[PDB]
Parts: structure tokens; C-alpha cells; sequence
């Protein structure tokens, strides 16, 4: 029956505007140079550009395609290649990951956003203002392509995290931890996920 | 002085007594002397920490951190801040308590209210599972090794205040951790230390009237430099001989160091684990450099996985050597944590440059230019680094010619009237050291495209030679899908199909493309890394003159 | 004649190899000509089965690309047309 | 590939109708590509009796004309070619 | 068999150089015009740079293809076309063809030399000196292009003739045919086309 | 005094003696008193005019003009001269002779010498071919109506000056011709007129010692304005009545007027022949001239065919006339030579305006836009030329339209909701004259490509219309080689594939493009002369928006 990512997919390649500068975040992630595997400077350049300049209901679609099976929850994951983009050779410290995009204006910008939007404060009803998703949704894959990028562990939930762990930590463990698991289990960015995922 | 915790939790209603206690607080001691003195803060801070109004309602007291109304809660008060609010749904607003900006342990601890639209419930409405404990619990927050003492109280206060007819009784479950009957202070008896114990996750044990609940109790136990650094059970000093490589940097011998702290952690590590060079000659400072990165284990020491330290520390080369260095030293180093002594034992031996002189090979007369024929290899063939051993040919008739290639430092001999013997006297020079040898070549010898990878079909290559052929024809390998198992008619069966752009594939751009073309193949491909091919679809043919391959079956 | 014709399909039905799903919006030219158009191709007729004129793209599109299943992007240029000709 | 090719004709074996019998040095453009050579002539192979590249020139010449026998001239422009292309 | 003159084209037609520049010469003589037949300016400015540019043993072997049947002696007299450009609607009187001709610069060339160059004097062996034919030849086709044009009119001889006859004429009669006939017969002209068309 | 001749030939030779006599020249008389004298040029005139040296060895006589040599002559002399000769073989060289620059007659007569490498030939060398006459025979020339008289000697004088031992005997064969006996002198009786006779090719008798030659004898007569104008037996005046056309020029009377010279000849015929316009009034000066040109005839008057003049005087209009002239002259032209009188009797009438009124036409109501349906036509349908009469259609639903076409001056009415039967007042101006009218039209209405060109078969054509159909469809023309019968899709099968392009077919560029369109037609053609096709093979077919055809099989 396929998934809802290739759905997705069917909904961003056939406007062809999505389809354009879809390549353009593809092709510098995937020419192999010499004693490299890709750059990471252009990829993550034009993951920027795909994600500020083409419009919602593509993008959006692949990136929260709602699983129900394993290779959906893989596509998942998938959704801008670890292996160039994301992963590396080793995991920093998160305080260290977490400078490093201080150091970045963009990154700074998106990280700003996620503190504000996918909040999980007390008694609201699906513990976020449900009409903020939108925001939350522009926080999460507005973080897309800075030097912070989040993305799947878990296939077979919703916890997201980037490439560090709270190792060399020290002192500010559970702080880590306190920022870690702010990606990794959000009642609110998961009731965002659902939300979009059941078709609002 | 620092708090036990970093946030509290406590609920607010309509109209409830001025003089009603809230909350006490707990504030730990590193020294017996240290005297916890506790104030409030001003302004009470809002959802996405915005300032409301001055704060007139409660009051303190600093001898037990007890926090009570002075003034009582109206709807006066929570519409004149509501609207403050910017449009959300108040549950939650906070303040500070300092002890000796933002809010942050060990400095602060800021304390919550939940504020509700009904006033203060009747005693029947309250299930015995919330008259024990709030629902955010506690998060307890000790360091090791410090006067033992009191961080936690019980019993919440507007319950018993306003409902004190129900008997309501709490105790914990060799520990030093106890509660003492008729005072419900928790209390830790002796010192706790990490490097024994690390997790102390109990449960606190309450009773109403009837119900008996049990609850969650974390404790997190920290640690200090009480620990100099200390060798792994008898290994403190290890050796090699510099031998082969003389790369500009190679890593050369390797020790560990265990501190058994984690404290200096990876920020401020670059200020106090330095690896002191001790002196010596300057020409290791020329030569030689001690690398040291740390990465943190952990280990059963009483039962808890408590982690520490692992340090290592390298010898690394810093220049590319010469041929002829013939010395020995002990290079010694010391090792700060805020002090080890370590050295090495590094010798440096020259390497001689006897080429093997008698050798001999015969060459089909009919090979074209840039003909791979033999190999001339030096004595110790995989295993220079940073020496640059060049081939020489002095001659004493024009067929053959060497390049050193810099990938092996070895040699693979090219093409560049009655004569089929010849006498080549091969020159070994280097760059770096004067010092060259020679030997004796005895040469014997035995009496449609540009280019082999135009070719398109088996026979097509087999029955016609190229540009770089030792044999005057080409050679057609053949060999999944977008795999690096593609076939081609190429060249150099081990040289040209193969992953690898050498000297001898890239002075004129005709020889082995499929390895060496800068184009754009159309096909099912995936780029070759450097360049050319790593995979390709069906049949893979070229035409180099318009620089382009294309890959189709 | 050679005109343009716009149709959908996946990558997968452009059969590259590629391991994905995902699909495309794809311009093509299709029609024959008029058969003869200059006196070379009446002598052409007149002497000989290769033969008369055909249908071609004059111009090329902007690329075409996407991700695969194995953690891989992947590049297309020069897939698909804007302007058809003889 | 498509190459270039000179030729001797008679104008009467251009059958244009022209009443002579006078002559001309007539060079054209034969041989056939290399029949994909992009990604849309591989999804065009893949969709489909008209196809695939061709054989054509890339310029012209210059003028070719003559006498008839009734009293009048001809002329010619746009007749044979000097490079030859796909 | 043909005659000489089918094979005289075959000799200038093969030379593309000669080929080009006939065309020079073939395309604004028969590009009727609305309310003329063709333009004779352009025509004969085409004619004369056809007979300055391209050498000689293309352009007179046509000309002077020696004839043996009276298809050959149409086409001999055919070479530059009277119906557009040696024709029109009258012949004037021949000393006005000569003023005519003595207003234009390059034709005043052309008739100085034909003056000078097939003379038929005295006693000489063939009327000629048979090494000054060529001096001779490019008098002839020399007079090409301008407006005294010469062409043939008895075919069944080599006696040529402008547009104009010694009508209209009074006293100068004689004279005009002292001129007139000086194209008509002529015994050094007609020894120099015989022996061009021997294979000289 | 003028010469008989204009070119003497007489031969040299070496060594011959002084005082040894060359020849006699001979000088007519238009006058009794007319004496002629004689004097020589200066330099040897040499092949293409080239002076060569003073002539010292040559004098004359005034008298009789007899040449002979004062000097002898040797090879120093001739290999002097045949140096400066410029390197050309050396048979002519020439003189002057003046009898009262270029020699020309009447001034000048120029007498060659014809040199020979030998000396002076025996008699018996001789052959009596050449001891009559030279070889290159004289010309006679003699002008009409003079005092008559010799004109011509026969003997050659070196002959009978160095072989004076033969017999030669000298004669001639109603007229003035004659050969004295005892004096060889050639003589005319009376004075001739070229009127009665003017060719006399006659013959001379030479008798040597033994045969007798015969040789020819050509005399040419002139002429003189000894006539006045004359008309040709009774023929004056012509007459018509300008009735139609009305153009800026048409000869409308031709007159003929026969002097009988030839004499002015056609370069001073501007000056003498003048047609001058005798006044009146001086409107005819705007609206009319006389025009004059001559064409010389022959005609036997005397058995020869004399010519003479014809002199035609032609009345061609001057401008545009317009309709409403309604006036008479009589235009007298006097013409000179060097005097005729001459009229013409023109009367303008004018032309009524009256179109037919009532005419009732059906149109079917499916055409298309620019549909030919009806021909407008005034009265005298092909017969104006320079009146602008211009077609303006008022109405009283749009469907129709007129535009006057400018060749007819008639009207072909084009195309540009329950309404079947209308009414056009067809109004009829003019541009020249404000004069205008009117008529009924009682017009009843009865209930794929854009051009019909692109077209290319049969039924193709048939079943399917393009843009300017009166009828919905298109029509097919169907008919050797490169012909004016060639086939198209034409519109209007007497209109569009015609040889004539119309304002019908010229407004936009669709309407009828195979005899109005500007392109190239591919194939055997022949361009159309003002545009289009005159000729095309096969078939032909058009595609107008890139402005090209096709001729094609
Ligand atoms: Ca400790
Ligand atoms: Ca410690
Ligand atoms: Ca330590
Ligand atoms: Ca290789
Ligand atoms: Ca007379
Ligand atoms: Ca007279
Ligand atoms: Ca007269
Ligand atoms: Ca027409």
C-alpha cells in the first residue's frame, strides 16, 4: 500500500518548484570528493535553502510522515541522511554541540524557536496550545540544517536527539540530560507529530 | 551552602488564610560553620519568565525557609495579572530564592505555584494520594564528602493547616539515610563518597489514617580531586624503535593513566591535565610531540558502575625524517591534575639503501607508450611513509623509463632498430639525503582507437589495442547492479579498472579514463571518490576527447 | 510535428537502478516531421532501412534529483525537455 | 558519426524540374550518433515508431545556380553544407 | 556528346570558387520585379565582378566553346543573357551606345582596350601577333558587364554586335560601320576565337 | 572642298630613285570657286599612332597633289625606324593630309605607305592583278546637288614610271559617269541627288597589255535640307473626344508630318525639330502636351530605296483629370526644320455618376471575414484611369463592407442575431470632385488551420475553411511542370491563386498568401513578379506565421 512518506514524496515531486530545490539540497550531500565522503558545508547550505524557501504541505509531509510499519519508521530517520549530514566520525559533548551552534547566527535562530515553541508546560489540553503547532512545527524542522540537527533514534516511537550524548559531563549531567530529553520525549512535539500526522 | 534540590512545587487557591504556611526549604553545608540564611525575591515571574506584579502576598521566615501568606488571594488579583498573562492559561507562575540575574543552583532555587479557579478544598475531597507528596517529585542533589546533615522535610503544610483531624505519618525504608520518629526531618548520618556508591534511589514510606503509599526518592552523589594520578597495576613505561615509516606524524608508543576523579571535565581540561614535556635534546621538539586526549569509563567499585577517567598519552612524530638518523634518548614527561612521572625509551635507526642490483626482464617489443612492465622495489617495499626515494635512469637506445610512484615508493616502468638487449644502470637517489645507490638492469628483448575504453564489446577489445598497451592490445575485465564490479576495456588489468589514479595513468588524459577522467557519466553510476568510476550501469565506454563516459547496457 | 507532452511517473519506472520510491513530473517530445523537407532527403529516398528525419528535444530543464533507501542522495542532470523540434 | 561526404551531381539529379543538364559539387552529412546520449532519450526508450537522434548540418554554403535551356536562369539558395552535426 | 560548351561548365562549375561567384553573377538578373523584368544595374555589376574575380580557363572556355551544331551557337550567343541584360524595348543609334558607354568609367576601359587589342592590321601572319590573343581576350570579355555589350548574332558565324544598329545616323553612317563592323568581322578576333577553341 | 575618299594605301620598297612619283589625290567642290590646295603632315605616323621621325625624304605637289620622294630610301633608314616601332612586325606607316590633331575628312585625309624588306620588282614579277589597281579598294564620296567634277586617277605611278614598256589601258562601263580616252581621269557629268538615285556600285575596265579585270566601284550620295515639311497626301488633322479614362497621360491624337531629308540626324534633332505649341488658353498647358519622336523609313523613289524621316506628333495628356470638364478647343502646334502648321480639335465631356440604384443580392451567412460576394460597378465599368472614385458604405448589424479596388475603380464587398434582410445605402464618392450618390443595396441573408493555403489535399481542402471564405470552405485548384498552372487551397478561385494581389487579400497576412505573400518558396519555382508565385512544382502548400511555402510533389 506503500506509507504516508511516499505519499509525501508524491506530493513534493510533482510541484516542480519542491522538485528544484530539492536537488539543490541533494547534489553537494552526495559527490563524493577526495579523503572525504561528501562536503558538509554546502549540503547543510542547501538543506537551509530547501527548508526556508519551498512551502509546507510538501516538506512537511516527508519529514512527519505518521508510521505505521519499520521501513517508515527507517524513512523516518531517513529524512536528511546521517551519513553525510548528520552523523559523523564521533559524538561531541551536547554543551559542546550547543555552543557550537552559538557560534552559528541561523542555529542560534532556530534553537531560540524550539526553547519557545513545542513548550511541555503544565494543564493545557493536549499539553501544547494546539494552534502554536504550526510554530512548533517551524521550530523542529526550522532547526533543519544548522550545525544542531535533530533526528530519529527510536523507530519505534517519536524521540528525537542529535549527535552528542552526556558523556565528559561532569556537573551539568542532569542539565544535559535536561536539555537531551527535551528532544528525546516532548508530550508536546509528539501531540504536534500526531496531530499533523492524522491530517490537520 | 547549596540547596538539595532546584525547584518546588506548590499549589495556590482562593481565598486562603494570611499566616499559611507554604513551603519550607533545605540548604545543604560543605562546612560545618555554614549558616543558610534565606530571603525571598520581588517579582512574581510569569509564563516565559515575564514579570507580573510586586509580590505583597507572603512572607518568610529565614530560620526555617518557611514561606506564608501575609495577605490573602482574591479574583481581584488573579484578573489584574491574568491579563498581564498575554493571552495563556495560567497554571504556573515562580520566584527566586537566593542564599548569599537568572535563577540557578547552587546560587538560587526557584520555587512554583499552581494557582486554581476554585478556592481551598474540603478535607473529604482530597484522595490520600495526594496528602502525602505533590506530584512533581523531588530531585536530591548531594555532594560527597561533606558534614552530614538534614535536606528534606514532609509534610505539607495547607493540608495539615487546614485539615488536621486525619492522622497522616511518613518514615523511610546500612544506609546512612534515616527519619527520625516524631520530627519527620530526613537525615543522612555519616559522609557519603561516590567512589563506593553513586545511586541511592529509595522509596519513602507514608501512611493516611487507610492507605500506605510509597513514592520515588532520587539521590545524586558527586565527587572531588581527591585523586593524584596512578598507573594501571604495573604498567608505567613503554618502548619502540623508529624504523620504517618517518612519516611526518605516526603515533609511536602509548600509556594510560588513571585518575580516579571525572571533575576536570572536557571544558577546562586543557588547563590542568598538561603533558609537561620534560627537556632534554631540542631535536625531539624538532622531531617528536606527546598527544593526549582522555575518554571517560566506568567500573564496579561497591556494586554501582562509578566512572571515571581514562588518560592516554602518545608519541607522535612532528616532521618527516631523513634516512640516516642513527640516535637513541629518554624522553620523560610529567602529568598535572589539579603530578606522574613517565618517559620513553626512542631509538632511531637508519635504514640501508641496498636496491637488489642483478635483476632481469624481458619486454614484448610490440608494447606501446606508457607500457606498466616490472616492478623495481626497494628492500623494504610497504613500509616508507615520508621519505621520497626517486627513481633515476641512467642509460648506456630509448624504450623504457621509470617514475617513482608516491604511493609505494616503488617502481612501475613505462614506454617513453636492431638493439634487444640493453644496459640500464638504475639510479636509487632521494631528495631529502644525498645519498643514492644504483643496479644493473639486463633488459631482454623478444623481437582501431586511440584509447582502450572507447571499446564497446568483448572482442572489440580483445581484437584491438589502445595507447598504453605493454602487450599492444588492451584487456576487456568483466564483471551487480550500481556496483564497483563494472567492465570495461581497460588497460591495466590491476592498474586501470581499479579504484586507484597513479602517475602512470595521468600524464596525458587518454590512457585509463575509467579510473582517471574528470567528465560526467550518464547512467546508472556513482561517482568514483577522487573521480571516474565507483559505479557503474551494463556496459561502461568513453570518449575522452569531449571528456564524457557513459554508462548503458 | 515534434511537440511537448507532459506526463508522471516514479523514479523507479525511470529504472536507473536507484533504490527509492520517490517520483517525478517528466516533458517529453513526441510526433514525426514531414517526411522529406529538402531536396538531400528526396536523393536520400532515391538511393537506398535507416532513414527520414526524427523528433528532438532544443533545449534542456533544470535538474531532478532525491534520496534512496540506503541513507544516499542522488543527482540528475540532463532528464527531461522544455521546447521540442525535427 | 555524422560526417561530412562531397559528391558529383547533375542538377537534372536534383529533379527540381529545372530544363538543363548542367552540374554541381554537392556535399552533405551522413552517419548516425550514438543513439541515447542523455537521460530523457533513455526514459523516451523506456515509454515507447519514431525515435531517436539524427544526422544534420549545423550551417550552409553559399549560393549554386545555372542556366536552363529556355532562355532563363536559376537559382539556388540553401542547397549543400559545410559541417555536419547531431 | 554534348558539345564544348556543356563540358566548359563542367570545367567551371567543378571550381566552387567559379561557381560562387556565377552565382554573383545568376541572381538579381532573374528575380523579377514588380513592373520590370530584372534589375540590369545589379545584374551587370554582378557580370563584371564575375569577369574581374575568377580566372581565365573556366570563364572563356564557356564563352568561346567552339561550335560544330547550332545549339552550341544559341548557348555561344546565350553567355550573358540579352532578354534581361544585353535586350530591351529598342536599339538606339550606336554613337549613342558609344557616349553612353564614354559616361561610364570601366566600360570606357574596356572599349580603350578593344581599340587596342584585336586589331586586324597589315600583312602579320594570322591578322594578329597570336601571342597578344590573350591582350585580345581580355578586350572581348573584358567588354562584358558594362554597357556596350557584345553578343553574337549570326550563329552560323562568329560575328558580334552590341544593341544598336546605324539607323538614325545621317553623315556618320560609314563610320558607325567603320565601328560596327570592326565587332562584326573581324579577321584577328575571329583567328583568336578559332584558336581558342583548338585548344590554344 | 572635301576628299573623295578618306585612307590612301600605296607600298615602298628600298633603293628606289628621287623625284619617283607615289600617287594623286583628289578634293571635291561644293563650290565653282573651290580651289583645292595641298600640303603634307611632318612626322612618320607609326602602328597605333606613333610619330617615328621627320619625313625628309618625301615632297609634293600642291597642284596635281602628287607625292614623290625627294630622298631615297636604304636599310639605314628602316632598321632606324623599326627599332622605334616598339617591337611589333613593321608593315604600315601613315601621313597627314591637310587641305586648308586627328585627321579626319573633310579637313584631313591620311595616306598610308606599306613597306617591304625587298627592293622595287622587276616587270616581268609583276602580275596583271595588281598592276591595275592596289589591293585594298577605294571608297567614293560625293555630296548631292554640287558643282561636278573628277574625282579619281587611275595609274599607278611606280609602275609605269619603272615598267613603262606595257600597253595599260584604263575605262569605265544614263549615267553622269565618265572615262575620258587619252586621260584617265574619272569624271561626273551633272550633279547628282540622292532623291532620284543613291547606291552606284559600278565597275572599272583595266586592259593589260594579256587580260582584262574588272573591279568594283562604290559611290555614296549625301543629302541636304532641301525640303520643307510636307503631309502624306492629304492627311491634316486628327480629332477624338476625351471620354473615359481620364489618366495623367494618354496620347489621344497622333499626326504624321514627312520632310523628306535624313539630315538632322537623331543628336540635333532636339534643336531643330521643336514642336511648338501655339497658345490659346492656358489650361491646356496643364492638362495636355505634344510629344515628338521620329522613326526613318525607305521607300523607292527612283528604283533605290531612299530614306527619309517621319516625324509623329502625339497630343498626351498632362494630369488627372477630373469628372465634371465640360469644355472645347482647337490647339494649333507649328513645327519647325532646319515650318508646318498643325491643329487638333479636343473636347472634354463629362462623365454621369449615376450607379443602379436597386440591386438585391443573397449572401449566405456562414462566410467567413474578407468574403467575396458582389461586384459594385458604376456605369463605365472599365474604362476610368485617373479618377479616384472611393466606395462609402452607409448603413441603416454589421456584416458587410466595400473598399473600391484601385485597379477597376469597382467594388468587391467583404465581410468585416436574427436580422436576414438589411439595408446599405451604397454611397459613391469621389476624392477630386465633391460629387457623390447613392443606391439601394436589398441584401438578403439565407440563414482545422486559419489560412486555406496550409492545405495539402483534395478533400483536405474541401471539408475543411479557412479565413476569408464567402462560402464556409475553401476551394481546391488542381493543375505541367514549372508552369503558371500550378494547384493550390486557394481562397478565391478567381481571385486568390490568380497572378493578382488585391486590397482584398493584403490586410492581414492570412488571407490569400500564394499570390500575396514575401517568403522563399523550397522547390522547382518561379518567382512571382511582384511577389508569389509565377511557377511552382508539384504541389505547393503555405505556413504563413513563419512566412514560407513549399513546392513539393
Ligand atoms: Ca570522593
Ligand atoms: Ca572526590
Ligand atoms: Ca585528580
Ligand atoms: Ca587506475
Ligand atoms: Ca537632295
Ligand atoms: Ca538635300
Ligand atoms: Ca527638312
Ligand atoms: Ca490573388
Amino acid at each position: 500500500k506503500g506509507n504516508n512518506c511516499l505519499d509525501a514524496a508524491k506530493a513534493c515531486n510533482l510541484d516542480d518548484i519542491c522538485k528544484k530545490y530539492r536537488s539543490a539540497y541533494i547534489t553537494p550531500c552526495t559527490t563524493s570528493v577526495s579523503n572525504d565522503v561528501c562536503n558538509r558545508r554546502k549540503c547543510h547550505k542547501a538543506l537551509r535553502q530547501f527548508f526556508d524557501k519551498v512551502p509546507a504541505k510538501h516538506s512537511y509531509g516527508m519529514l512527519f510522515c505518521s508510521c505505521r510499519d519499520i521501513a517508515c519508521t527507517e524513512r523516518r530517520r531517513q529524512t536528511i541522511v546521517p551519513v553525510c549530514s548528520y552523523e559523523e566520525r564521533e559524538k561531541p559533548n551536547c554543551l559542546n554541540l550547543q555552543d557550537s551552534c552559538k557560534t552559528n547566527y541561523i542555529c542560534r535562530s532556530r534553537l531560540a524557536d524550539f526553547f519557545t515553541n513545542c513548550q511541555p508546560e503544565s494543564r493545557s489540553v493536549s499539553s501544547c496550545l494546539k494552534e502554536n503547532y504550526a510554530d512548533c512545527l517551524l521550530a523542529y524542522s526550522g532547526l533543519i540544517g544548522t550545525v544542531m540537527t535533530p533526528n530519529y533514534i527510536d523507530s519505534s516511537s517519536l524521540s528525537v536527539a542529535p549527535w552528542c550524548d552526556c558523556s565528559n559531563s561532569g556537573n551539568d549531567l542532569e542539565e544535559c540530560l535536561k536539555f537531551l530529553n527535551f528532544f528525546k520525549d516532548n508530550t508536546c512535539l509528539k501531540n504536534a507529530i500526531q496531530a499533523f500526522g492524522n491530517g490537520s | 551552602l547549596y540547596f538539595s534540590r532546584d525547584a518546588y512545587w506548590e499549589k495556590l487557591y482562593v481565598d486562603q488564610a494570611a499566616g499559611t504556611p507554604l513551603l519550607y526549604v533545605h540548604a545543604l553545608r560543605d562546612a560545618p560553620e555554614e549558616v543558610p540564611s534565606f530571603r525571598l525575591g520581588q517579582h512574581l515571574y510569569g509564563t516565559y519568565r515575564t514579570r507580573l506584579h510586586e509580590n505583597n502576598w507572603i512572607c518568610i521566615q529565614e530560620d526555617t525557609g518557611l514561606l506564608y501568606l501575609n495577605r490573602s488571594l482574591d479574583h481581584s488579583s488573579w484578573e489584574k495579572l491574568s491579563v498581564r498573562n498575554h493571552g495563556f492559561p495560567l497554571l504556573t507562575v515562580y520566584l527566586k530564592v537566593f542564599l548569599s540575574g537568572e535563577c540557578q543552583w547552587p546560587g538560587c532555587a526557584r520555587v512554583y505555584f499552581s494557582f486554581f479557579n476554585t478556592s481551598f478544598p474540603a478535607c473529604s475531597s482530597l484522595k490520600p494520594r495526594e496528602l502525602c507528596f505533590p506530584e512533581t517529585r523531588p530531585s536530591f542533589r548531594i555532594r560527597e564528602n561533606r558534614p552530614p546533615g538534614t535536606f528534606h522535610q514532609f509534610r505539607l503544610l495547607p493540608v495539615q493547616f487546614l485539615c488536621p483531624n486525619i492522622s497522616v505519618a511518613y518514615r523511610l525504608l546500612g544506609l546512612p539515610f534515616r527519619c527520625a520518629p516524631d520530627s519527620l526531618e530526613v537525615s543522612t548520618r555519616w559522609a557519603l563518597d561516590r567512589e563506593q556508591r553513586e545511586k541511592y534511589e529509595l522509596v519513602a514510606v507514608c501512611t493516611v489514617h487507610e492507605e500506605v503509599v510509597m513514592v520515588p526518592f532520587p539521590v545524586t552523589v558527586y565527587d572531588e580531586d581527591d585523586s593524584a594520578p596512578t598507573f594501571p597495576a604495573g604498567v608505567d613505561t613503554a618502548s619502540a624503535v623508529v624504523e620504517f615509516k618517518r612519516k611526518e606524524d605516526t603515533v609511536v608508543a602509548t600509556l594510560r593513566v588513571f585518575d580516579a576523579d571525572v571533575v576536570p571535565a572536557s571544558g577546562e581540561l586543557v588547563r590542568r591535565y598538561t603533558s609537561t614535556l620534560l627537556p632534554g635534546d631540542t631535536w625531539a621538539q624538532q622531531t617528536f610531540r606527546v598527544e593526549h586526549w582522555p575518554n571517560e569509563t566506568s567500573v564496579q567499585a561497591n556494586g554501582s558502575f562509578v566512572r571515571a577517567t581514562v588518560h592516554d598519552y602518545r608519541l607522535v612524530l612532528n616532521r618527516n625524517l631523513s634516512i640516516s638518523e642513527n640516535r637513541t634518548m629518554q624522553l620523560a614527561v610529567l602529568v598535572n591534575d589539579s603530578v606522574l612521572l613517565l618517559h620513553f625509551n626512542v631509538s632511531v635507526l637508519p635504514v640501508s639503501l641496498h636496491l637488489p642490483s642483478t635483476y632481469s626482464l624481458s619486454v614484448s617489443r610490440r608494447a606501446r607508450r606508457f607500457a606498466q612492465i616490472g616492478k623495481v622495489c626497494v628492500e623494504n617495499c610497504q613500509a616508507f611513509s615520508g621519505i621520497n626515494v626517486q627513481y633515476k635512469l641512467h642509460s648506456s637506445c630509448s624504450t623504457l623509463g621509470v617514475v617513482t610512484s608516491a604511493e609505494d615508493t616503488s617502481g612501475i616502468l613505462f614506454v617513453n632498430p636492431k638493439c634487444a638487449e640493453l644496459h640500464y644502470m638504475v639510479v636509487a637517489t632521494d631528495q631529502q639525503t644525498s645519498r643514492q645507490a644504483q643496479a644493473q638492469l639486463l633488459v631482454t628483448v623478444e623481437g582501431c582507437p586511440l584509447s582502450c575504453a572507447v571499446s564497446k564489446r568483448r572482442l572489440e577489445c580483445e581484437e584491438c589495442g589502445g595507447l598504453g598497451s605493454p602487450t599492444g592490445r588492451c584487456e576487456w575485465r568483466q564483471g551487480k547492479g550500481i556496483t564497483r564490479n563494472f567492465s570495461t576495456c581497460s588497460p591495466s588489468t590491476k592498474t586501470c579498472p581499479d579504484g586507484h589514479c597513479d602517475v602512470v595513468e595521468t600524464q596525458d588524459i587518454n590512457i585509463c579514463p575509467q579510473d582517471c577522467l574528470r567528465g560526467s557519466i550518464v547512467g546508472g553510476h556513482e561517482p568514483g571518490e577522487p573521480r571516474g568510476i565507483k559505479a557503474g550501469y551494463g556496459t561502461c565506454n568513453c570518449f575522452p576527447e569531449e571528456e564524457k563516459c557513459f554508462c548503458e547496457p | 510535428g515534434c511537440v511537448l507532452t507532459a506526463i508522471h511517473l516514479n523514479v523507479t519506472d525511470l529504472g536507473l537502478g536507484y533504490e527509492t520510491k520517490e517520483e517525478l513530473i517528466f516533458r517529453y517530445c513526441s510526433g514525426s516531421c514531414d517526411a522529406a523537407e529538402t531536396t538531400y532527403d528526396k536523393i536520400l529516398k532515391n538511393l537506398s532501412k535507416v532513414g527520414q528525419a526524427c523528433c528532438r528535444p532544443i533545449a534542456f530543464d533544470d535538474d531532478l534529483s532525491f534520496l534512496d533507501d540506503n541513507l544516499v542522495y542522488h543527482i540528475l542532470r540532463k532528464h527531461s525537455a522544455k521546447r521540442c523540434g525535427c
